[PDB]
């Protein structure tokens, strides 16, 4: 049967995942029933209070990214993300939800495990295109007005935002970017602008770490069309 | 006929004369534009071909005016 820490997750994200979307449902009776409902009750954070074996679980659960929900142990982060499919550690897993009154009762596929609701720590679940390209995308998804689980942003932030400044002054970008699409539509391709798209990433790479590269835009808009 | 000839390509379609006033109106002050804009592209970069100049207008267009709307290059008013 299942792992208690997996089922706090599971737990945290479905009450949560459950009561996010239905905020937003809360929130559309009040748009059309004309209601100027308070912010607040789009509800990210859900507070569970969940005792097992006499030690109660204390948790907020906040979604973090539209993949991503964060299951908050006392200002814990631990970061999974939906469609229910469920992202762990190692393997996809299925969850089913039964909700009581004053008990939580959740079941794995062809398992049963029951919690009641009535210590602190964290979990650690846990290329440079991707870094990029994800980690601007999330800051920029934050600040378009998510909001935030917990204090550790302010670091957070720190870290990433030298990712990006230092990674975008790093002259590698458009050669990963531009190997890694222009490899991913390989086909359907016509070889005279294959051979000059692929030439030309090619010495971008012998170029790059020069310290003066830059891209040839005008040259492959050119080619482009004249054959346009 | 003109049934062959369009689609045979030496020219582009086949119009009727009752709308052809506001038709042709439409598409030649934009067609006029069009040549006062490559004036000052042309002007920008001698390079440039007049072609990869026509490309690039229409280039510079549905990235303005999104992917979604290339269409609306044939229609003379939009």
């Amino acid at each position: 049967r299942p792992d208690t820490m997996l089922g706090v997750v599971c737990g945290a994200l479905h009450v949560a995942d459950v009561s996010l979307r239905n905020s937003v449902s809360n929130f559309l009776h009040s748009l059309e029933r004309g209601q100027v409902l308070p912010a607040h009750t789009l509800l990210n954070t859900v507070d569970v209070e969940l005792i097992y074996e006499g030690v109660k679980y204390v948790l907020k659960v906040t979604r973090q990214s539209p993949n991503s929900y964060v299951v908050i142990m006392n200002g814990s982060c631990v970061e999974v993300d939906v469609h229910l499919l469920l992202s762990y550690d190692g393997s996809s897993y299925t969850t089913y939800m039964k909700e009581e009154v004053d008990r939580y009762r959740i079941t794995i596929g062809n398992k049963t495990c029951v919690f009641e609701k009535e210590h602190t720590g964290s979990l650690p679940r846990i290329k440079l295109h991707r870094v990029f390209h994800y980690v601007l995308d999330n800051l920029v998804n934050v600040m378009n007005g998510y909001c935030l689980p917990d204090p550790f942003f302010s670091s957070k932030v720190k870290d990433w935002v030298e990712r990006l400044m230092k990674t975008l002054r790093d002259p590698s970008l458009p050669l990963l970017e531009l190997q890694d699409i222009m490899t991913s539509v390989s086909g359907r391709i016509p070889p005279n602008v294959e051979k000059s798209i692929k030439k030309e990433m090619a010495q971008y790479a012998s170029n790059i770490t020069s310290v003066l590269c830059q891209f040839p835009s005008q040259q492959i808009a050119n080619i482009l069309d004249s054959h346009a | 006929t003109p049934g062959r000839m369009q689609e045979k390509g030496v020219i582009s379609d086949i119009l009727d004369w009752k709308t052809s006033r506001t038709f042709f109106y439409w598409r030649l002050r934009r067609l006029l534009l069009e040549d006062l804009v490559k004036k000052k592209i042309h002007n920008a970069n001698p390079e440039l071909t007049d072609g990869q100049i026509q490309a690039m207008l229409r280039r510079w267009f549905v990235e303005v005016e999104g992917t979604v709307k290339a269409y609306v290059w044939d229609n003379n008013k939009d």
